[PDB]
Order: structure tokens, then C-alpha cells, then sequence
């Protein structure tokens, strides 16, 4: 993919607004960029709950390292369409505009295909209750004496 | 064919959203250490998520046509497997 | 089958959104020191909570295909092991 | 992050408002940061309902100390974002303004997320009555008189 | 807190309607922030109906004591916001004005919290009736001649 | 087929919304064509969500090979039409534009379209649990002691 970083996922949104361009002829400030890498690592910390919430592979920056642009966002590749239009709607209110319909479908569709293959991971089913028999049919469980499923 | 119906047929089962019970993926499982269930609410983009009453995948039934012609049929051997009234 | 129907299947408990509830948690644990549940009501960016009849978890039932099948196979076996009408 | 400071989260919220940022040419008077910092602070408190409402981690700053702004409110990753945006929409009415639909919606989903965990944490169910036998399956219990449960 | 004070109140709410604040150029009349006390003293009172009301440990001002502004509230740190946003909405029509959606719904918001924890306090059950046999499994109780609940 | 390379496709999708053409006096800057074959790729890769998603041999350009525009995109006859469709309505917004009803009806038919064999291909029903017998009428499996399905 030609959208490695988290500054060309910060110009795709740009672009996806029709705020910045390589085509246009006037590009926002560099601290215009800064704020919106910022509001992408805000929300993708609020993503990704501490493991607890969608899996995208996002890599943090530290603040050891000086320039939060620049790096890797280490996203695959089926990642980036959503991230980049969930980053255009949320920075649209910056400057005073409001993503167009299309983006914001997009942008619902892209976390839906997000979580899709998350969500089907985490549909397991609950082992058997302690107190249910294991019955008579399984020989082996009951030559060793387990009557009864663990549980838990 | 009614073997075929209990065995090779999807069981009785909510239909969730993915989003509807994100996060809350261990409370449906089976368990029974929570005193509810708990559903998402806010979606991000369309402000509230959308309203459907729960669905449940059909339990599984014999039709009609098959427990009757079962009934037809197992009458039909009786009536017929009568040899005179005696074997005389 | 319907053993595990028994066991693996979530039981009859309300759906809520979190924050219907948000407060109020010790209420519905399942004791009896209260005289009502509480609810809250408004929401500080949607101004009131959305209205919605509440929700309970279907209770574990046998399909009709397990309890007629189950039923069938009992007579057939019935039926078949007579040995003679007696074991002249 | 890069929002380590409640005035962080002040001039965040003014970003997503529209009303200062770092980019324009003309930024609000400290007095309004003190005052978003004052209702920020509120806002808190109402949520953190003496440790029985929503659990963020947010340091209360003390009298002692005179600058409220510079004190780092010890907010988690994943907790930041929501904070700011549901400090844009109680501080646009200050300056006669309104929050977009965006911003809002992002507010309602950021509690919500915010909430998720400690709403699983308290869904806890009471232990059995004082009324409920234990049961002769029970060998334990029952051989230690332990016929009826305690509880409690 | 920094809202420690009647006046403190009384200023956020001005600040809240866009009315007054230390930032602008023109602040209201004195007489208009003692008619906005007046306003809080009496929503206050009418709040904590003799003590069967909303509890919030508001402390009333005597007549003895000249000021009125000036004197600690008493509220808690939780109990700020919803006071004051309450205040802006009751004040607004003094000015011609009428308070935005965002202040009604977290003045409804902050008044519901408010008496949550009352009303937790308050759904006491009542106690077993006089005619109501206690039981023989009740040992005690019985021994003692105690074969019926007292009731009231 | 004469769409037969992904800026084939891109010039499609921009012939589709009036803003550029072979017949037009105005064509767009290379920095367009590039940031829409950018677009292509990333909605491919949100389609095919690495095998498991929808199927269309569009084939991928790798980072060695300089220009992304020239490689053949790999589609079937059938598919072209889709996804040039797609893609017009994925950067309409672009140009502050939005696709026409028409686009939009041609875009969703022809993703269903698209995915209509595989879903077909994917319908496949489970083999019998492991706990169902294969009956007596099954005289070969009988007869070698398969008296219970295998499973999985």
C-alpha cells in the first residue's frame, strides 16, 4: 500500500474533505497535521480499549520519539480505507465543516468490516456447567471416574 | 428424513449486530454469573444504533406432511399385514 | 440434544443498555431489600433516554422436531421388540 | 499521548469548537481557559460521583497548588478523547455556539465506552438467600452442619 | 473547587447564558447578581422542601449576616454543575433570553443524578405487617412467645 | 475489454462524474489520477479482506514496481463495471461532488452482482454431529463398524 504512515493517513482524510491536496494550492499548517494526528492516535486509543475493543494491528507512538509523523501506523491493508474516513469525520468539526454522506457511510461500513472477523473470533461458546454429568456414553470419562464436566 | 431435521438443522439462537454486543461477547456465552445482559447503545456515526426487536432462528419441526403421511402409511402396513381375519 | 439444551443456553434475563442502569446495579442482583427498580431517565447529550419496551432472553425450549422424533423412535422400539405375540 | 494536562484537553475542546486553535491568529484570554478548566473540573466531579459513578483515573487538583492548569489528569489512553469532546459540548454555549452533530455523537459513544468496563465490573449477582438449602449433594458442607446458606 | 461561593454560582451561570464573564467588556449591575442570588436562594429552598426534598448540604444565608454572596454554598464537589446550570436556566428569562438545548438537557441531566442517591437511600422497605405469624422455624422467636411480627 | 489497467479504471470513474474525459478541454493533474489509484487500492483491500471477504482477482501492486498506474488490475469482464462504478462514487467527494442516483444504483447492484457467486459457492451445509448414527440401512458402513457419523 502507498498509505504507510499515520501523516499519509492524516493527508488521505485531508483529501477525502477536500480541506488539503497534492493537487491544490494551498496546504493546511504543519500544526494543522500535528492536531490531526493527534485526533487520530486520541481515537484510536479509544478504539483499541486496551485490547478490549477492535484489533487493527495500530502501532502507539512513544514520547521518547520526537515526531509522532513519520511513523509506521502498521495497519494491514484492509485496515486503512476505514481508519482514514473515521479520521475525515472526526476532524471535519475543526474546520467548521461536516463530512459528506458518502464518507460517513463508508466510514460506518469500514468499522463494521473492522470488528467483523473480531467479533466472530470472540462468539465461543461457554464450557459445559459443573454440575452437569458427563454420561454414561463416554467410556472413557467414566472408567476415570469424571462423572461430572470441570466447568469453569 | 425426520432424523435429518433434529440432527442437520441450525438450533434456536438470538440474531445479533457485531456492534450490538461488542464488548459484552462473554455475557452470552452460556455462563450464568451476570444478572442481565448488557447491549451497546451509541454508534459513533449514526448517533444511536438502529431499533429491531430481538429475532430468533425457528426451532426446528416436523412438517405437517411428513407426520402425516408417517401416520398414513404405518395404518396402511397395519390394515394390510392382516393374513385372512388367523392361518387357517 | 436436549440435555444440552438444558445446560449450554443463556437463561431469561432483561436486556439493558448500561446506562439505563448506570447507579442502580445493586438492585437487580437478586435480592429483596428494595420495593421497585429504579431507571435513569435523562441522558446529558440526548437530552431523555430513548424508549424502548424491555427485553427478555427466550427460555430454553425442545423443539417440536426433538420432542416427536424422540416420541416416534420410543414406539418404534416399542412396537418392534415383542418377541412373537411369548416365546414359544 | 500527547495530552498529558487538563489544558491539553481545554485547548482540544476549543480546537474541536472551532473557537481557538493553534493554527488561527487570534486565541482566546487565559481567563477563558481557566474558566473551561473550572467547568471541565465540575464536569468531572458530577461524573465521579464520589467513586460511584464513571471511573476515568482524573486527578482533582487541590487549593494548595495555584495553577490548575498544568496538572496532569491522569486519565487513561483509551478515556482522553471522549473527556475533550464532552468538554466542547458544555463549553460552547459560552460563546453563543452550538456543537455540531458530529461532535455530539462522538461525546455519547466516548461515555458510553467510558462506562463499558465498569458497568461489566458491577454486574455482580447476590449470593444466595439465608433461606436456600445447601443441599445433601453438598458433602462438605453438610457434614459440617453447613445445611443453609449464609448469606449476606 | 474554585465555585466556593453564592457568587461564584451566580457567575458561572451568567457565564453559562453568555451574559457575563471576566472576559468581556461589559459586566452585569451589581443589583442584577444580587437579584441572581435571590433567584439560587429561592430555587434552593424550593429544592430542599424542608428537608423532604432534594438533599444537596446547601447552607441558607440568615438575615443577620449583610451579605448574601459571599458565603460558602456548602455543596459538594458533585453537586456544582447541576446547581448552577439549574440557576442559568432560571435566570435566563430575566434577560430577555432563553437558555440553549445543551444547558436544559444538563440541567435535567444534574438534577437527576442530584437525587439519585437519595432516592437509593430512600426505597426502604416496609416491615412485616402486625398479623403476620413469624414462623416455627424461627426458634428464637418462638421460645420466646413471639409468634407474631410487631409491625408499624 | 478496453479497461484493462487500474487508471483504465480511474479514468472510467472520472469520465462517470463529468469531471474529466477524453473529450473534455480539462483534464486532471497526475497527483489526481495517482491519489484515485490510491483510493482503488485501498477499497480493494477493504473488499478483499485478505481472502474472506469478496473475490475478484484484482491483483495487487507491490512496492518495488514504481508506477501503480499501468499494471493490469486482474478483473473479470463482468466486474469492471462495478468497480469502476464504486470507485466514482468512493471520490465524488473528493471534488466536493456527489454521485448521481444512477451511480449509486449501478454501484450497489453491481457489488451484489460481484459477491452473488461466491455467497453461492460459500452455502455449504454442515456434515452430520458426531453423535448421529448412520442407521442400518447403511449396510457398508455397518458392516465395517461405522455406526456413528465422524463429524467435524
Amino acid at each position: 500500500m502507498q498509505i504507510k504512515t499515520k501523516g499519509d493517513l492524516v493527508r488521505a482524510a485531508l483529501r477525502k474533505l477536500g480541506v488539503a491536496s497534492d493537487a491544490t494550492l494551498t496546504d493546511v499548517e504543519p500544526q494543522s497535521m500535528q492536531d490531526a494526528v493527534d485526533d487520530l492516535e486520541a481515537m484510536m486509543a479509544e478504539w483499541y480499549q486496551d485490547g478490549k475493543g477492535i484489533i487493527t494491528g495500530y502501532v502507539f507512538s512513544d514520547d521518547e520519539n520526537p515526531p509522532a509523523e513519520g511513523d509506521d501506523h502498521g495497519l494491514r491493508s484492509s485496515a486503512v480505507s476505514a481508519v482514514f474516513h473515521n479520521l475525515a469525520c472526526r476532524i471535519a468539526p475543526d474546520y467548521a465543516l461536516e463530512a459528506t454522506a458518502k464518507i460517513i457511510a463508508t466510514a460506518k461500513y469500514g468499522k463494521e468490516l473492522l470488528y467483523k472477523q473480531t467479533a466472530i473470533s470472540r462468539a465461543k461458546r461457554a464450557p459445559y456447567p459443573s454440575r452437569m454429568p458427563t454420561g454414561s456414553g463416554n467410556s472413557f470419562a467414566n472408567l476415570n471416574e469424571w462423572h461430572y464436566f470441570p466447568g469453569e | 428424513f425426520n432424523a435429518d431435521i433434529v440432527a442437520r438443522t441450525p438450533k434456536k439462537k438470538p440474531f445479533f449486530w457485531p456492534e450490538q454486543i461488542a464488548g459484552f461477547e462473554h455475557m452470552y456465552d452460556g455462563n450464568d454469573d451476570y444478572p442481565y445482559y448488557l447491549l451497546n447503545r451509541t454508534d459513533e456515526n449514526s448517533g444511536d444504533l438502529p431499533t429491531q426487536p430481538l429475532a430468533y432462528y425457528e426451532n426446528p419441526e416436523v412438517p405437517q406432511a411428513n407426520a402425516y403421511m408417517l401416520e398414513a402409511a404405518t395404518s396402511a402396513v397395519k390394515e394390510v399385514a392382516t393374513l385372512g381375519v388367523e392361518t387357517y
